[PDB]
């Protein structure tokens, strides 16, 4: 059945280990041979599977690690309320939160750097943040120094609860197998447990301290005077003076009246016009309808009682002609190897990281955040490169999976056979389309351009010449836009303001949203996004495929995962591993991520964002251009890199000078990375010897023999800092633009 | 040997020699397969025996005072429903010779010793009247089963004098009375969420007004 | 005990100990003696 | 071995067997786990046992005094601040002259048992002592009391650790004391003292 056997004290708490580095792989635990020692340490000191080879230690070493994964996020919370009851002038920016910079960091003038702390306003000064916290605490109803300040005492405190938990689970009380691949009510739990009583709970505080509160607050009041959240739910009356449904009690909630809660759960849609953010009440039904949905689908997988399914099965009877045994066995693969399931959440919650930030720039859920100029940017970039890794990070997995833990005796499936037979297939003819798309993506770019420059720009792509409109997205937008009239009776509005009709929603002077419209140089870009994401894929797949065998290689997988090459016969094989696939991806997957960056800049300011004149027409942040600029090369030259980076590079001398100066040195460090990947290892080892030569003639000649880098090291610094230095560059390039001018 | 909503997983090791059995046991708690901390069945029983005999003051605590005030020589001052009596002040309070939060830390202390102490006659026996303790040392060993050490400090006559049937018959007597009392602290918690006058009041206004049944009616209100 | 004091000799604990002490005596002569372009005592 | 420890019924830790005075197996962390680090730390708790029994006496004593009416001394929490016959930095500084002589010479001692005790000039006034910490001698056991049987000295010793012990714990307190509380140690005993159920850390 389903029980709790653990075990008490596997592993004995002492300090011994502390003092014998590499202690964990019986390889580097001999002593430091080389330099290449210090470097193998850190290499293999997370690789649980390369130290042991039974699959109840890796369990209990990643659930432990687990724990201290969660601890530090706790550590991190707990400054972030600390940092913002301390040193913030968030009780200020709840007076006028519409031109009151939000800051919550503050220097100490030592060199000079006081130059940094920003006239932010509101009698106060310092680092202007853009993570978007303040949105986030007055969406809770904070409304108090004192609160931000006791939330951060709890936060640490979970902080020491997961640190200790973490310990008691490897050393003191640790969980066997049997407690770990039962996972049936591991999902039973998470889906009820987690997700489903997380939304009720939380659509519980919205409803009885975020609601009213804010309520107040939006109406207009000073925040000192507000009633303390523990009011209401004493005071029954005063929610009364809002909510009279509150009068009746819960008996409604009982008796199928539902219709008696309409003042504080509806289905508005649209956006608040006070506020700029959406309706909570919408908010305080969704996670509600949310609650009922996750629940439910928490009793589905049996357990120990007689009800509920079994995974097993349910993998058991989809198999298909075209498919032959369909998902017989694939039950077993999924549950005795960690790199399955980490290869597989990590592409799910790498997509859905990606979804939020489409989302959270389009239906805007906090209030005063649409008319922050400085959150949207910052938080619609953020999450894009989260989401962006994230995603790789699945296929370098999957890839291990294949080398590692595949085995067609035991663990044989048939869908993961039938997908290795005919994988010629597969990668030609993704390799067709990245070359179709290729072509006809930026080759109307390119023909753009050269006839714009010849003076004919009659033979151009744009909405004055030849035209290519969208209209699969423009007869969608259509659509949304009259939903609200059949297709949704429900609804007052649509769910947001982008869609092809409506009208826009002003704030402060300033626009929150407007209907996006979709012209023939919005039609470009979607399909260069659709270009690089192909790219990219083929890269990662070819990978996957790949990793055991090829028509190259036929013993690839006794190889492993990571290794540099098999020498220069048959005509050269550098970069065969699947690690050099992944290698390779990060590029496209930096390249795919800085254009959709890109895109949603200069098409917010140009079409969406901007000031409102009292009269009533609105005046966008670059005037716009996008849809006469942006379908030339050069365009993108010199009407985005080179007209907006004026803000980062004329700021020095303001408290946006710490941009000017990482703008220069994100360079500096994208470039240093070049050195890495272009040249090779036996140039930098011979001269290495030289040196050491010098050092024997003073004596001075180390012990540990200094090598250069592995060859797989050479690439995998060489890929860090040019990543390091493009996402850092964009950052510099964006925060100090956006903040100056709006 | 009656058995209350029994299971296969119950019947198995819920053997009847542990005393106030019912086989009653769906949620394999008590299963001696998974013993880690907190899970083995004696630690459970263990827990079981103490959380009622708590119950067993708590509860005539929680009801004592106000029925006490309703006809007693208790000055109608400290006559007040349990929930304010200080232990919640939103509820209410009362002056005491302290200042709350002085009896507490006192109140801590004072369990500290008996409490620590009860706490390592479980896992040594017989240890605690090993050290000196200003005497008293003699009785403080315990008979060697935890959760009834007795010894003439806590068994200060002498029942179960010598019949272990009775004292089967006893403890059936011990737990059962322990699940009543929980249950019924549970009660009179409850009902003052939803009621909120008061523990004994409620049963009055079922008394005078059996058809109250505020059940149906579920008005919340402090 | 022994082996507490062996980590902490191992390379890089003593290095953000003996880096930071350094951080923290640099900083301390800028605080006293700021802007210092030139070395005016003889 | 069944001497009392601190938690009855616990098992002391293997480098703790009662042969130290004051040893009631407490070391949680094992800070005193190896011989060394605990001939070290025997020093230091001693030390330690010695300076707060003058601190608790330079404390508690006059402000006592002083809040009965006999005498004048202030605060100790603001002593520092008071002006004397001099500058108070030279004082520290002649301060630190003279205590590092000793705490030069115990230090000789603590490295290298028996090589200090003769007088460096007039060099029949050898010290007495031979166990580290307790230098008996002239100076230091102007009648002996020192120079006695063991389970006399282990008696004493242990008179000496369980009276320093209670010293240190009183400084600190009047230390915390003073910053939470406005006034000296001794109203803070007095203010509880007309309603201890009140007056407390809890205002
Ligand atoms: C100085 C360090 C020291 C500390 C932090 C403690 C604290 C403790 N003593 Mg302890 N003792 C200490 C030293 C000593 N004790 C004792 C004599 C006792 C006795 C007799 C008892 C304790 C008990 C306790 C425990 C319960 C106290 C409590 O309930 O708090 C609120 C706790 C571990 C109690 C205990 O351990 O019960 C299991 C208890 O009965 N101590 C002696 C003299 C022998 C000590 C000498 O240094
Ligand atoms: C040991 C020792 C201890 C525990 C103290 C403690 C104190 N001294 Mg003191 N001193 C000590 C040795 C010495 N002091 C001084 C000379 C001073 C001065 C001039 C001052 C202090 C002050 C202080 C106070 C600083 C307040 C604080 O710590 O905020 C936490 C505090 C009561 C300050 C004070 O009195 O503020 C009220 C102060 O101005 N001390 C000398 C040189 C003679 C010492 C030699 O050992
Ligand atoms: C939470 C997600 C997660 C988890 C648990 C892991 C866990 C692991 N990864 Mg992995 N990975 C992830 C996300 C994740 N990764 C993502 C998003 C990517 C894409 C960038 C990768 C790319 C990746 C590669 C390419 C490799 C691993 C490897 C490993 C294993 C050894 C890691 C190690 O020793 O590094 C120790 C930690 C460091 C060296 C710190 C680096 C400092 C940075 C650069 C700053 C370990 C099981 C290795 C492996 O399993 O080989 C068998 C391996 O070769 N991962
Ligand atoms: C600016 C630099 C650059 C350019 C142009 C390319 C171009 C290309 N790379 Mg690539 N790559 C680059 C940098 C670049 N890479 C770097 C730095 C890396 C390291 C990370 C990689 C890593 C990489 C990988 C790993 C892969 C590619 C792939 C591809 C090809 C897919 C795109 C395609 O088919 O479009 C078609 C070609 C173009 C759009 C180029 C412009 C052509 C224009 C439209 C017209 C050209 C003139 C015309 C022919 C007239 C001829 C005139 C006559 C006189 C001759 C393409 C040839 C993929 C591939 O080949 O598989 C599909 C692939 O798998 N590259
Ligand atoms: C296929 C597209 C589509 C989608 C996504 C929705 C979506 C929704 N419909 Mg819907 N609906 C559709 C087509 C669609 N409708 C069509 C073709 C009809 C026939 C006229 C309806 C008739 C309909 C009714 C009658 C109702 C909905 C309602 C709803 C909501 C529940 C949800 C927003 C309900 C609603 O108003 O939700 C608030 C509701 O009462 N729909
Ligand atoms: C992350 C979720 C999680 C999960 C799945 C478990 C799971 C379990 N815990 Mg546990 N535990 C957790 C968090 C968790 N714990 C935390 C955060 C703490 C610190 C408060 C503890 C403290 C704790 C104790 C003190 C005990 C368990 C016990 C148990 C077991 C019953 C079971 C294996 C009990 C057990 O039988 O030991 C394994 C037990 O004695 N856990
Ligand atoms: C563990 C059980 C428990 C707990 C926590 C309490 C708690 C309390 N009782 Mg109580 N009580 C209990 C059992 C309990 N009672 C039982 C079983 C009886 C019946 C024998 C009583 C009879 C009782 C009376 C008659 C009074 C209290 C009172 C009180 C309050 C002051 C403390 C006290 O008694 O002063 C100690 C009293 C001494 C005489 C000594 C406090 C809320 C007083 C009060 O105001 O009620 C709220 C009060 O006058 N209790
Ligand atoms: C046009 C091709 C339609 C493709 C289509 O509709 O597939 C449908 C086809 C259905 O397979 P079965 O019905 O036999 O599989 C049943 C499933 O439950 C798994 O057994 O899937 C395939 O055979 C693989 C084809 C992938 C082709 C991917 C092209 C990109
Ligand atoms: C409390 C203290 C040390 C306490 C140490 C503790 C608890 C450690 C405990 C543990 O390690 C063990 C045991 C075992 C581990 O396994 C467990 C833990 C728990 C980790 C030192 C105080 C030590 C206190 C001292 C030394 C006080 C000295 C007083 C002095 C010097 C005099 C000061 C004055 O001169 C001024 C300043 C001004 C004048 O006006 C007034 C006077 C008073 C005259
Ligand atoms: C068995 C099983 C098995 C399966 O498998 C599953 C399931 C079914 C789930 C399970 C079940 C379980 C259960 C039911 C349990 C319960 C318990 C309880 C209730 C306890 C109480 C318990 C309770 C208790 C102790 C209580 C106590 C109390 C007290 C002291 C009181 C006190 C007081 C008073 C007087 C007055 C003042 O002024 C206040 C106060 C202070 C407040
Ligand atoms: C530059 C270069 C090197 C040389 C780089 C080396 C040898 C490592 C860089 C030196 C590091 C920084 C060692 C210095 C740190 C030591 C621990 C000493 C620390 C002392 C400091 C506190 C001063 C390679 O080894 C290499 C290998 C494969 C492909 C390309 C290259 C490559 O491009
Ligand atoms: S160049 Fe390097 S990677 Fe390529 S074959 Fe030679 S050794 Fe291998």
């Amino acid at each position: 059945e389903v029980k709790i056997v653990v075990d008490r004290d596997p592993v004995k708490t002492s300090f011994e280990e502390w003092a014998r580095p590499g202690h964990f792989s019986r390889t580097l635990a001999k002593g430091p041979d080389t330099t290449t020692w210090i470097w193998n340490l850190h290499a293999d000191a997370h690789d649980f599977d390369s130290h042991t080879g039974d699959l109840e230690e890796i369990s209990r070493k990643v659930f432990s690690a687990h724990f201290g994964q969660l601890s530090i996020i706790f550590l991190w919370l707990s400054g972030m309320y600390f940092h913002g009851a301390r040193f913030s002038n968030y009780e200020a920016w709840l007076s006028d939160p519409t031109h009151i910079g939000p800051s919550a960091q503050v220097v100490w003038p030592i060199v000079g750097q006081e130059i940094l702390n920003g006239d932010v306003g509101g009698g106060f000064r310092g680092i202007q943040i853009t993570s978007g916290f303040f949105q986030l605490w007055r969406a809770s109803g904070i409304t108090s120094e004192l609160q931000l300040y006791c939330t951060a005492i709890g936060a640490l405190v979970f902080a020491a609860l997961m640190l200790f938990a973490g310990w008691f689970h490897y050393h003191k009380a640790a969980p066997k197998l049997a407690w770990f691949q039962d996972v049936e009510s591991m999902l039973n739990h998470h889906l009820a447990g987690l997700l489903g009583l997380g939304s009720l709970s939380w659509a519980g505080h919205q409803i009885h301290v975020s609601l009213p509160i804010n309520q107040f607050l939006d109406a207009g009041v000073d925040p000192k005077e507000i009633p303390l959240p523990h009011e209401f739910i004493l005071n029954r009356d005063l929610l009364a003076q809002l909510y009279p449904s509150f009068a009746e009690g819960a008996t409604p909630f009982f008796t199928l009246n539902w219709s008696k809660y309409a003042e504080f759960l509806t289905f508005r849609g649209g956006l608040d016009p006070v506020t700029g953010g959406l309706w909570l009440t919408d908010i305080a039904h969704h996670h509600l309808a949310i609650a009922i949905l996750f629940l439910i689908a928490g009793h589905m997988y049996r357990t120990n009682w007689g009800i509920g399914h079994g995974l097993k099965d349910i993998l058991e009877a989809h198999k298909g002609p075209f498919t032959g045994q369909g998902h017989k066995g694939l039950y077993e693969i999924l549950t005795t190897s960690w790199h399955a399931q980490l290869s597989l959440n990590l592409a799910m919650l790498g997509s859905t990281t990606i979804v939020v930030a489409h989302h959270m720039y389009s239906m805007p859920p906090y209030p005063y955040l649409a008319t922050d100029y400085g959150t949207q940017l910052s938080l619609f970039t953020h999450h894009m490169w989260i989401g962006g890794f994230l995603i790789v990070g699945a296929a370098a997995h999957a890839a291990i999976f294949m080398v590692r833990d595949y085995d067609p005796t035991t663990r044989y499936n048939d869908l993961l056979d039938r997908v290795l037979r005919h994988r010629d297939a597969i990668i030609s003819h993704l390799n067709w389309v990245c070359i179709f798309l290729g072509f006809h993506s930026f080759g109307l770019y390119i023909h753009n351009d050269t006839m714009s420059a010849l003076g004919r720009p009659q033979d151009m792509f744009s909405d004055t010449a030849i035209q290519l409109q969208p209209i699969f997205a423009q007869w969608v937008q259509n659509i949304h836009a009259t939903a609200p009239g059949v297709t949704a009776p429900g609804a007052t509005t649509s769910t947001s303001l982008t869609w092809g009709g409506g009208e826009l929603v002003a704030v402060g002077g300033k626009v929150a949203l407007l209907p996006i419209p979709l012209g023939t140089a919005d039609f470009l870009v979607h399909h260069i996004h659709a270009f690089t994401i192909h790219v990219t894929v083929l890269i990662l797949l070819k990978g996957v495929l790949f990793a055991r065998s090829s028509r190259l290689i036929p013993d690839k997988a006794n190889l492993g995962f990571r290794f540099p090459c098999d020498g220069p016969g048959r005509g050269g094989t550098c970069q065969v591993s699947a690690w050099d696939h992944v290698f390779l991806g990060l590029f496209w997957m930096y390249n795919a991520i800085s254009v959709v960056i890109f895109h949603f800049s200069w098409k917010m300011q140009s079409d969406v964002w901007g000031t409102i004149s009292d009269q009533g027409v609105v005046t966008h942040i670059t005037g716009g251009n996008f849809a006469q600029s942006s379908i030339t090369i050069n365009g993108w030259l010199r009407d985005f890199l080179w007209a907006q980076a004026s803000q980062v590079i004329q700021s020095y001398g303001s408290s946006l000078s710490a941009y000017g100066l990482f703008f220069l040195g994100a360079h500096f460090v994208w470039a240093f990375s070049l050195m890495f990947l272009f040249s090779g290892r036996g140039y930098w080892q011979e001269l290495i010897e030289s040196i050491v030569w010098a050092h024997n003639k003073l004596k001075v000649a180390p012990a540990t023999q200094p090598r250069a880098l592995s060859i797989i090291q050479g690439r995998a610094v060489g890929v860090t800092h040019y990543l390091l230095g493009g996402i850092a560059t964009t950052w510099a390039f964006f925060l100090a633009r956006i903040i100056a001018v709006g | 040997r009656q058995l209350w909503f029994a299971s296969k997983q119950s019947l198995t090791y819920l053997d009847g020699t542990l005393p106030g059995d019912f086989g009653f046991d769906p949620l394999g708690l008590s299963d001696p397969e998974g013993t880690g901390g907190f899970i083995e069945p004696r630690w459970l029983a263990y827990g079981e025996i103490f959380n009622g005999r708590t119950a067993m003051m708590g509860v005539v605590g929680m009801i004592a005072p106000e029925a006490l005030g309703k006809v007693g020589l208790v000055p109608p001052e400290t006559a007040i429903p349990w929930f304010q009596a200080g232990a919640i002040p939103p509820a209410g309070t009362y002056q005491y010779w302290a200042d709350p939060y002085t009896l507490f830390v006192f109140e801590m202390a004072l369990i500290g010793f008996a409490e620590h102490r009860r706490l390592q006659d479980w896992y040594n026996p017989g240890s605690m009247g090993k050290q000196y303790f200003l005497g008293l040392e003699k009785y403080l060993g315990g008979s060697g089963d935890p959760a009834y050490p007795g010894g003439p400090i806590f068994n200060p006559l002498g029942f179960g004098t010598k019949s272990e049937k009775e004292m089967k018959e006893l403890k059936l007597k011990e737990i059962k009375n322990g699940r009543l009392a929980m249950l019924a602290f549970l009660g009179m918690s409850l009902q003052a969420i939803f009621t909120g006058v008061g523990p004994f009041q409620n049963l009055l206004d079922h008394l005078s007004d059996p058809v109250n049944n505020n059940i149906l009616t579920s008005l919340k209100f402090h | 005990m022994r082996d507490i004091k062996t980590y902490l000799s191992v390379a890089p604990v003593l290095s953000t100990l003996w880096f930071g002490a350094l951080a923290g005596l640099l900083i301390e002569i800028n605080r006293l003696f700021p802007d210092a372009l030139s070395f005016p005592f003889f | 071995p069944e001497r009392p420890i601190w938690f009855p019924g616990s098992t002391p830790p293997p480098w703790l067997d009662g042969s130290l005075p004051g040893d009631f197996g407490f070391d949680p962390w094992g800070l005193g786990s190896d011989p060394e680090s605990l001939r070290w730390n025997v020093q230091a708790e001693l030390v330690h046992c010695r300076w707060a029994m003058l601190g608790a006496a330079g404390i508690f004593i006059p402000e006592l005094l002083t809040k009965i009416g006999i005498l004048n001394t202030p605060s100790w929490y603001t002593a520092g601040e008071q002006e004397y016959f001099t500058d108070t930095t030279t004082l520290f500084i002649v301060e630190l002259i003279l205590i590092g002589w000793a705490e030069g010479r115990r230090w000789a001692d603590i490295i290298k048992p028996g090589c200090v005790n003769t007088d460096p000039i007039f060099p029949n006034n050898k010290l007495t002592g031979t166990d580290v910490g307790y230098p008996g001698g002239l100076w230091f056991d102007p009648l002996g009391y020192g120079t006695g049987s063991p389970e006399k000295l282990k008696e004493l010793r242990t008179k000496e650790i369980k009276n320093g012990r209670l010293a240190m714990l009183a400084v600190m307190g009047a230390w915390f004391q003073a910053e939470y509380t406005g006034t000296g140690p001794i109203d803070n005993l007095f203010a509880h003292l007309a309603d201890p159920g009140h007056a407390t850390i809890f205002r």
